[PDB]
Formats: structure tokens, sequence, C-alpha cells
């Protein structure tokens, strides 16, 4: 019954500001304290920062990278949160839960304040930063059972699609996810693996489609 | 880390298996435990000194001594293959809360396979233009926790390196490739760089030299 | 700190009381002063009868009623010396009843506040002493001596 609707990832800048909100139902929001949570790529949660309730001032606590940069707040009469997140950082990307949040203290054994652990997520909303336009990706060979591939290098945004031999040769190829670097341009590579008794005969090509910069490359990949 | 995980545990199915979380805050206060599957919610597991939330399968239990904590399953299902990540305080007596690293699950459903590992060096033609990158492709290994690390002649790389996350692929083995980005005043400079790999314990090397 | 403690919230309860008149004498003064709402020792005996809060410490008995913070307008302590021990339910799954002649009813709203007091009660109800003393103590030296340790 519990729903956490998270929205307003999106792309941002670098030194720009952008808003985050999560739309909550099925609790008691009044009275509950409210988390944000993220996951870079690659990586696991970490802990952005928390809202308390009315007995607490609604006062807010933050994460060291964060602290100083983002501000939490709430309006209780449409059970929403909101994240505010200014001088954005390459390594602010990810994505973004909101996430209901209890008190637990046990008496005999507890040491204050207690600990907070977070009884309902949202599905999140993705946060990309980058002061990258767009841009179309440059394929270059990667020449070698015998493995050979093409690297997807320096394209933005997402995303690609390749195929191999023009939409017949699927016989084992690895497309790889793609990775945002610290230029903030993604790169991707795409293999295909086949026995050396084929790079004799018939040539290998992969075919890169970029969309958004109208971009299509055909690379052959034969050994030097 | 604050908190340390194991980055991956195996288990064969319907056995017991045992996870923790360690650290200093953990001497004063209690963890609470979650459950992520790729691109979906997390969900809360167990949390304080006994409490389990309805819902959660009672296989699923805490506990604590010292600067650990621990998730016990008893008797390991399919369904539960996933990530597990603790969170508690960051320091004894903070406001703040933290998560540990995670721990990457596995319940046995075939055969483990050594990753298989290609190190593609820059090609002439991506020479051509100012850049080099040398891209290690890993492949057809099980369980799907793989950590890679670069070397220059002999020494540790950390900067430039780029590693995917290992993507879950059709005979349900998995997939990763890592990425380290120089010029091409700086790849010809050195002997040789190497991209090592470990899964399940044991190393693989492969090295790469200016030479072609 | 921000925690409300007053000469009044300090009380000797007689021979005659059950746990409800307890609830019902500790809570009238925060009432009074707007400290809780106007119901609030009825959700007490409530969370009490489903959740007790005997402890069961030597040498005098120990019990803890709170409800919801929600139900706290402000943060107040109010504390019964009781003359003769009422039973209350162990707050740890007993059927035999803690003899309680300390009753410490907690008003906070304030979760960080909430953890201080009871860590702070925890050390204090394993302070033999200090226990000793609240019996035999007057309300005026037991708010003195309260005042000035929660103060810090």
């Amino acid at each position: 019954e519990v729903q956490l609707v998270e929205s307003g990832g999106g792309l941002v800048k670098p030194g720009g500001s952008l808003r985050l909100s999560c739309s909550a139902s099925g609790f008691d929001f009044d009275n509950a304290w409210m988390t944000w949570v993220r996951q870079p790529p690659g990586k696991g949660l970490e802990w952005v920062g928390r809202i308390t309730g009315p007995g607490e001032g609604w006062s807010v606590d933050y994460a060291a990278p964060v602290e100083g940069r983002f501000t939490i707040s709430r309006l209780n009469s449409i059970n929403f949160l909101y994240l505010e997140m200014n001088n954005l950082r390459m390594e602010d990307s990810g994505l973004y839960f909101c996430a209901r949040t209890g008190k637990y203290y046990d008496f005999w054994s507890g040491y204050p304040p207690g600990e907070e652990y977070f009884q309902d997520w949202g599905r999140g909303t993705l946060v990309t930063v980058s002061s990258a336009s767009t841009k179309g990706p440059s394929v270059f060979p990667l020449a070698p059972t015998a493995a050979l591939g093409c690297l997807v290098k320096d394209y933005f945004p997402e995303p690609v699609t390749v195929s191999w031999n023009s939409g017949a040769l699927t016989s084992g190829v690895h497309t790889f996810p793609a990775v945002l670097q610290s230029s903030g341009l993604y790169s991707l590579s795409s293999v295909v693996t086949v026995p050396s008794s084929s790079l004799g005969t018939q040539t290998y090509i992969c075919n890169v489609n970029h969309k958004p910069s109208n971009t299509k490359v055909d690379k052959r990949v034969e050994p030097k | 880390y604050e908190l340390t995980q194991e980055t991956g545990v195996s288990v064969a199915l319907g056995r017991t298996v045992t996870i923790t979380c360690r650290g200093d805050s953990l001497r004063s206060h209690y963890a609470s435990w979650y459950q992520k599957k790729p691109g979906q919610a997390p969900i809360l597991l167990f949390y304080g000194k006994n409490n389990r939330p309805s819902g959660v399968p009672d296989r699923f239990s805490g506990s604590a001594s010292g600067n650990r904590a621990s998730l016990t399953i008893s008797g390991a299902q399919a369904e539960d293959d996933a990530e597990y990540y603790c969170s508690s305080r960051d320091k004894s007596g903070s406001r703040l809360s933290v998560f540990g690293g995670g721990t990457k699950l596995t319940v046995l459903s075939q055969p483990k396979a050594a990753p298989s590992v290609t190190l593609f060096p820059p090609s002439s033609e991506e020479l051509q233009a100012n850049k080099a990158t040398l891209v290690c492709l890993i492949s057809d290994f099980y369980p799907g926790a793989v950590t890679v690390a670069w070397k220059a002649d002999s020494s540790p790389v950390k900067a430039g390196v780029e590693t995917t996350t290992p993507s879950k692929q059709s005979n349900n083995k998995y997939a990763a490739s890592s990425y380290l980005s120089l010029t091409p005043e700086q790849w010809k400079s050195h002997r040789s760089y190497s991209c090592q790999v470990t899964h399940e314990g044991s190393t693989v090397e492969k090295t790469v030299a200016p030479t072609e | 700190q921000g925690i409300h403690f007053r000469r009044h919230y300090v009380r000797h309860l007689p021979k005659e009381v059950s746990q409800n008149d307890i609830i019902k004498a500790l809570a009238s003064p925060l009432i009074n002063d707007g400290m809780v709402v106007s119901d609030f020792a009825d959700h007490v005996i409530t969370r009490e009868q489903n959740f007790p809060t005997g402890l069961p410490v030597e040498p005098v008995g120990v019990a803890i009623p709170h409800t919801d913070s929600k139900y706290v307008r402000q943060n107040a302590i109010s504390v019964g010396i009781l003359a003769e021990p009422v039973n209350f339910e162990d707050a740890g799954g007993e059927p035999d009843p803690v003899p309680v002649r300390v009753v410490f009813m907690l008003a906070l709203g304030n979760w960080f506040d909430i953890t201080n007091v009871l860590w702070w009660i925890k050390a204090v109800i394993q302070d033999e002493d200090f226990m000793q003393q609240l019996l035999v103590m007057n309300d005026d030296e037991i708010y003195q001596s309260i005042y000035t340790r929660i103060s810090e």
C-alpha cells in the first residue's frame, strides 16, 4: 500500500542546481521521518540526509560530502518530500531514492540516539551531472577462438545501439554497458568471439547507431 | 567504508549462510539489513536487536556482538540471490546514518566458472587521434563478482580506471569490461600495462606492451 | 535542555491507588500546563496495557509510562513516588509483575530527548544510592536533584 514516487531526475550541469520531489502515500506522513539515499553508478547505497518530524522542529542532518550544498524540506499538506541540490558535482550522479524512516531504541542495550531504519523505499529518480553537449561516438576497431570488437568512444548522451555484420552475426556477442567517464562522455564496447577459422573468409563489421546525434558508423575489424 | 561487508558470498541452495557488517559504531548501535535486486527498490529485512518486518521470511535473522552485525539466512532459496546492505550510525552517538558496501550473495545454480580475460591495446587508428584506451574484457564467469585492478609496469593504477558492474548475460554467466584511459604520449612510455582480475580468490593477469 | 520540569511535576502518591490512578495523577499537571493533549492519560494506559514498562530493578521497582510523541505538545517529565508497591507488567515479557514504587511518566515529543532521557533513566535506576534517596526525599528535593542531572 505504501508508495513513494520520486521525480525530477534528469540531466544537469556541474555548478547547477536541481530539485527532486517525492510523493508519499499510505502512511501517516505528518509524523514520519524521511530520508534520501543515492546509488552512484556502479556503487552501493549512500545515505544523503534525513528530515525529522514536528517533535524535532523538522531538523535535518546531511551526509558529509553534501552538507552546505543540499537542502531537504517537506510540505506535509501535500505529502511531499524535497531535495534541493545546489553546486552540483560530477560525483553527485546516481539513482536517488526516498525512504520512509523508522526509529529504534532498545532500553537496556541502547545508546542515544538509537538507530534509524528504512522501512519503505521508492524506486528512485536518476540524476546525471555532466557539462557535455550532444556528441556522436568515434568507432575504433579492436583487432584480435578469436575475439574482435568495436570501441564506441566519447558519445553523449545515451543510448547507443550496436549490431554486428548488419543484423546477422549474433552468436556470442556481448554488448557491454557504457560507463560515464570523467569528461562527462560515455564509452561502451561491443565484442564477438569467433573461431580463427573465420578471420580469412567473410569480414566483420559492427553497426553503431546513436540517434540523439544522428550518427551511424560501420567499422571493419580486421587483423593487422 | 565505516561499515565493512564482504564483497561477495556463495551458498548452496537450501544451505545456511551468514553475512557480516563490521565497524566501530556497531559497539554502540544496532544495524539494519536490506535486500536489493538490480533495478528494484531495496527492502528492509531486519533491524534492531530482534525485529523482523511482517512479510519478511523468518529464515532471515540478525544478531550482533562487539563491532559485528550478522545476517543469517537459514536455508537459502534462489529468490534470495541479491545484494545485501547493512546500515547503522556512522559513529557512536551520531545523528547521521551510513551504509556498508553491500554483499553480493550468490545462491549457486550452475557450476563455478573462471572468467575469460582479453586485454586490447589502443588501435593505431585510435592513436592517430591523440588518444589511447586500454579495453579489458571479462566474460563467462560465475559467480558474478570480480575485482579488477590495473598496473603500469608493476605499480597499481587507480587513476583513469573505469570498470563496468558485472552484467548478467544469456547463459546466466556474467560479463564485465574495464577501461584505463591515458594519453598516447604515456602508453608508448611504459614498458607494459596489466589488467589483473580476481575471481573467487584467484587472480589472473593479462598484459600488453606498446609494440604493434 | 528543552525539557520542561517544574516543581509540581513531582508527587508522592498515597496508599490505595491502581495503575490507572497513578497514570491519571501524574498526567494531571502536564495537561493543566498544556504539555500534552487532554486525553494523554487514556493514550498512556492503552499503550501500557499493550506495551508494559515495568522494570524489575533492585532495590525498588520502576515503571516508565508514556505514549506516542504525537500526543505531546512540549517535552516534559512527571514523577511519582508510590507509598506502596503497585504492580506493573514486566516490559520484557514476563507474567511476574514488577512491584513498582518509582514512576517516570515521559511526555517527550522529540526523539533525541527520548533516547537521552531513557539513557539517563537506565543509569539512574542502577544507582542504588540515588534510588534510595528518592524514597525518602521530599518533593522539592526530588525536584532539585532531578532538575540538576537532567540539566546535566
